[PDB]
């Protein structure tokens, strides 16, 4: 999965 | 002499893997008669080549600050790995050598509660919404509010405390109209912290 | 040659009628060959002369710690007197002079609210109480916990945070065993500040 931000990527494991 | 000061990169853009980490290495109270300065950069005790140095700037007391910036890997930098400066200048007898690292200590996943407004607090014009995040380490975090896909800037968070279990707390307190709040609007606290899933936690607030 | 600091009283000090609350002017880099320190004390530019002298102390760095404690009534303090250590050694060209007072501006009173544990935080050993204190002006402030007559010491507090509108906060968080906290039992976060009604204030918690 991934995790975003306002929009923004963060992370994916 | 010249003084040298070693900068680790923001947390949020050793976090955000669409951001770009950097370490920065700064020279101060370069003289004007020798102004050229040496950088050897390494990580790990191993010498890397892709430094860039900043422009040159003048600083009001007649001497120059130089900077060079090394960019680094998201892991590397989460990994611990141990960055060094080497400065060497002719005013300087002999190199002056600087490190930095992140904490090195286990990494504990951040604990993240929301909390409500005191009944005691709803006479006010305004309400505290409060993020309390606990259990972390290292004290590298970032945190922020939002409603409804937009920031809500109106905030205030504490620094990291040391807690009795070697561990890091703080709170984060966002002010808003009362009425706001009244009117069954959801707000979001934003923790990004190495430790996370993915980085990454968000809790949310309503009236109920 | 030596170096001066000029320090306030403690905060609680100031703010309990039984303490006694000092401002301290230490002397650091004192010379072996020349220890000899004279201090002049004002307030408000009228010179006292009922200042004490701690016993001088060795820092086994070729240097002494040499210092001055002025004593200060309660109200002097809070009413934003200002305190001026004079500092003369023959290692001196000059006559070091340093001032300490309270910080300046309107006083404001804190507003005190506890805060239970998070619904998601029921499932863990120990739980956090937390005591909110919002909207004091000067930030000096002592705050602590209690429950049922006992002090309650397994807390820890922020400093002092700057706000929006010019006067600080700060957060307290008390952790207790989840067993203690579902049980019904009271616990109180205590608040002096000067502003607030003689001094000091209580607000409690409880499931
Ligand atoms: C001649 O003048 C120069 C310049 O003077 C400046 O201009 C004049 C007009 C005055 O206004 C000065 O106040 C100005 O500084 C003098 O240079 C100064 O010398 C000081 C000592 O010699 C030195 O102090 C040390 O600073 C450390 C903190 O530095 C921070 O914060 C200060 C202020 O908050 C800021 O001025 C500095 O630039 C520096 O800012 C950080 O820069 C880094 C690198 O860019 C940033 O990190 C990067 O950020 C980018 C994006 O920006 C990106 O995110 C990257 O990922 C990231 O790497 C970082 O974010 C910036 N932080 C902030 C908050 O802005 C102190 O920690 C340090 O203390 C330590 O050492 C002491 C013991 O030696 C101890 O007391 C203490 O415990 C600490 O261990 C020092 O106090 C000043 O930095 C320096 N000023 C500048 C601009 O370099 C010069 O001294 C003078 N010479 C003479 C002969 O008179
Ligand atoms: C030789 O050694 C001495 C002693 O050093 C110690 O021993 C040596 C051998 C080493 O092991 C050291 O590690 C030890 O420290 C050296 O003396 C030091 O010199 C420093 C300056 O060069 C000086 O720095 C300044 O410190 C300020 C804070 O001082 C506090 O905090 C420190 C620790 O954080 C503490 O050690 C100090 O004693 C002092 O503590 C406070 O004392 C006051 C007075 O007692 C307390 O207030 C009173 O409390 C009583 C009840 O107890 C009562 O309530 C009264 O009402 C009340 O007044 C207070 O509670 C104590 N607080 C704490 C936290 O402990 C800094 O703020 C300051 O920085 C500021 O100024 C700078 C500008 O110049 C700026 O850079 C900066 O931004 C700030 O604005 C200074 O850095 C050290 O304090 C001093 N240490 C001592 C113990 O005196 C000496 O330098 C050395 N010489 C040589 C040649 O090597």
């Amino acid at each position: 999965d991934c995790a975003w931000h306002l929009g923004e990527l963060v992370w994916c494991t | 002499g010249p003084s040298v000061f070693l900068f680790p990169p923001k947390p949020k853009d050793t976090l955000m893997i669409s951001r770009t980490p950097e370490v920065t290495c700064v020279v101060v109270d370069v003289s004007h008669e020798d102004p050229e300065v040496k950088f050897n950069w390494y990580v790990d005790g191993v010498e890397v080549h892709n430094a860039k140095t900043k422009p040159r700037e003048e600083q009001y007391n007649s001497t120059y600050r130089v900077v060079s910036v090394l960019t680094v890997l998201h892991q590397d930098w989460l990994n611990g790995k141990e960055y060094k400066c080497k400065v060497s200048n002719k005013a300087l007898p002999a190199p002056i050598e600087k490190t930095i690292s992140k904490a090195k200590g286990q990494p504990r996943e951040p604990q993240v509660y929301t909390l409500p407004p005191s009944r005691e607090e709803m006479t006010k014009n305004q309400v505290s919404l409060v993020c309390l995040v606990k259990g972390f380490y290292p004290s590298d975090i970032a945190v922020e509010w939002e409603s409804n896909g937009q920031p809500e800037n109106n905030y205030k968070t504490t620094p990291p405390v040391l807690d009795s279990d070697g561990s890091f707390f703080l709170y984060s307190k966002l002010t808003v109209d009362k009425s706001r709040w009244q009117q069954g609007n959801v707000f979001s606290c934003s923790v990004m912290h190495e430790a996370l899933h993915n980085h990454y936690t968000q809790k949310s607030l309503s009236l109920s």
